[PDB]
Formats: C-alpha cells, sequence, structure tokens
C-alpha cells in the first residue's frame, strides 16, 4: 500500500 | 445555459484563482534546463491534484483504501491532463507554459531533450491542438478530470454503488453539456472521450520516461513521482 498516498490523504 | 449541477459543483471546488501557483513551493545569455527544480514543480503539482481529489464530491465519502486505489490508477493521467489544459489556456504553438508561469520554447526542448522526452512533449502538443479545435472549455475540463479520477473498473474497489453512480453521472453531465453548448458538427462528447484515450496513452509514455530516468539514477532522491511509479499498479 502507498505510504505517500495515505500521507497526502490523511494530511500534507 | 442550464449547466449540469455536478459541473457547477466542480467549478466551485476548482482552486485556481492564482492560488495554485502561489502555493507551489520550489522557492525561486541563457542556460540549461533546471532539472531538479522542474522535478520539484511536478511533485508539488501532484500534491495539489491530491488536494483537489480529496475535496471532490463522492471521493471524499469513500474510505481511504478506495481513495488510494483510484489515485494509484489515475495519477499520471491527471498530471498529463493538467499540463495539457494549461497548454490550451496558453494558446501558443511555439512554447510551453508551466505552472510557475514560466514559458519554454519548443526550440529549447528540441535542443536539450533526449529522444523520449522530445517525443512525449510533441505528442502532447498534438493533443493540445485537438482540444483547441474542439473549443475545450473550463466546464468540460473539470468534468473530464472527474471522469479520469473515477475511470477505474468497479471490481477493484469496495464501494461499487457510489463509484458507479459517479461514473454514470459524470458521463451524463458531459453529454448534456456538450450537446447544449456545442450545437456544431461532430459528436463532441465522443471526441472528448477519444481524447481521454490519448491522455492515457501519453501518461504511459510519461511513466516510461520516468522509469528510464530512475534506472540511470537521474531523478532527485526523494521524488514523489518515482515513489508513485514504484507502488504496484
Ligand atoms: C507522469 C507525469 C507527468 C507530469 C507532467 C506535468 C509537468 C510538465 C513538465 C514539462 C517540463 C518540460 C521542460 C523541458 C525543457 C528541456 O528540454 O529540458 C531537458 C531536460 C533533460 O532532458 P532529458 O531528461 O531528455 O535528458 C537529456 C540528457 N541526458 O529535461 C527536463 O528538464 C524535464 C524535467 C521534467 C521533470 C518532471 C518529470 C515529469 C515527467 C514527464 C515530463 C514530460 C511531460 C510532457 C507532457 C506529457
Amino acid at each position: 500500500e502507498n505510504a505517500l498516498l495515505r500521507y497526502l490523504l490523511d494530511k500534507d | 445555459p442550464n449547466v449540469p449541477e455536478l459541473i457547477l459543483q466542480l467549478l466551485q471546488l476548482e482552486p485556481d484563482e492564482d492560488q495554485v501557483r502561489a502555493r507551489i513551493l520550489g522557492s525561486l545569455p541563457d542556460q540549461p534546463a533546471a532539472f531538479g527544480l522542474l522535478c520539484r514543480m511536478a511533485d508539488q503539482t501532484f500534491i495539489s491534484i491530491v488536494d483537489w481529489a480529496r475535496r471532490c464530491m463522492v471521493f471524499k465519502e469513500l474510505e481511504v483504501a478506495d481513495q488510494m486505489t483510484l489515485l494509484q490508477n489515475c495519477w499520471s493521467e491527471l498530471l498529463v491532463f493538467d499540463h495539457i489544459y494549461r497548454q490550451v489556456q496558453h494558446g501558443k504553438e511555439g512554447s510551453i507554459l508551466l505552472v510557475t508561469g514560466q514559458e519554454v520554447e519548443l526550440t529549447t526542448v528540441a535542443t536539450q531533450a533526449g529522444s523520449l522526452l522530445h517525443s512525449l512533449v510533441l505528442r502532447a502538443q498534438e493533443l493540445v491542438l485537438q482540444l483547441l479545435a474542439l473549443q475545450l472549455d473550463r466546464q468540460e475540463f473539470v468534468c473530464l478530470k472527474f471522469i479520469i479520477l473515477f475511470s477505474l473498473d468497479l471490481k477493484f474497489l469496495n464501494n461499487h454503488i457510489l463509484v458507479k453512480d459517479a461514473q454514470e453521472k459524470a458521463n451524463a453531465a458531459l453529454l448534456d453539456y456538450t450537446l447544449c453548448h456545442y450545437p456544431h458538427s461532430g459528436d463532441k462528447f465522443q471526441q472528448l472521450l477519444l481524447c481521454l484515450v490519448e491522455v492515457r496513452a501519453l501518461s504511459m509514455q510519461a511513466k516510461e520516461y520516468l522509469y528510464h530516468k530512475h534506472l540511470g539514477n537521474e531523478m532527485p532522491r526523494n521524488n514523489l513521482l518515482i515513489e508513485m511509479l514504484q507502488a504496484k499498479q
């Protein structure tokens, strides 16, 4: 799973 | 006149009022291309596209896993389409407009770009020319990018019901608008869908250009587009 996408969607 | 309500709601979400450019953060006798900075600029544009998508109707109602799949499916298409529409707004055959406000002459890319990048740029400009001949407008633009966002087969997601509705409502909206606003020859709905096929083909060439740079260790070490490339599509 894409850690970057989770980050940008969760927050920044 | 009676613009579909989905298209109306999407225009209200469109962030551009000069704000995209301000928010973009690479922090500011002619010369070689500023490669690392161009990379940075593209990464920040990706960021802003995810910001856009997470504010979109339907999308913001899905759970994170589905949101990720959808964006994993379309991220390169959204970036290419973002660049393309910028070029229709620019309306100059001789140069490229970047999100920073900077224009790059096509002769410049002919002198500096390798085989792959040069092909890509040129093929993209052909598509710009096509959308200009169809008199592409901002209403169509935001509808088409919502369509790209939800252009994933239902089977790959948990929530079928809502994604199917979005896919159907988005196409219906485009047809309704083109039919009412472009009473000219050619089926504009269908022509625009054909354009989306080209956006997808372009975005595939773009990932391959990216992958080429990556194998030769030419990309910045913490590039976002490479991180997106490497995560299982
Ligand atoms: C999937 C993502 C898509 C993002 C698209 C949105 C951003 C548009 C950016 C376009 C900038 C062009 C300036 C070129 C000036 C020049 O001629 O410079 C030539 C240099 C070097 O060229 P070379 O690498 O061939 O190496 C030759 C030497 N060995 O290249 C650049 O500096 C390009 C830097 C781009 C970095 C961001 C990565 C974006 C991915 C694909 C870009 C192609 C998109 C084209 C449209 C489909």
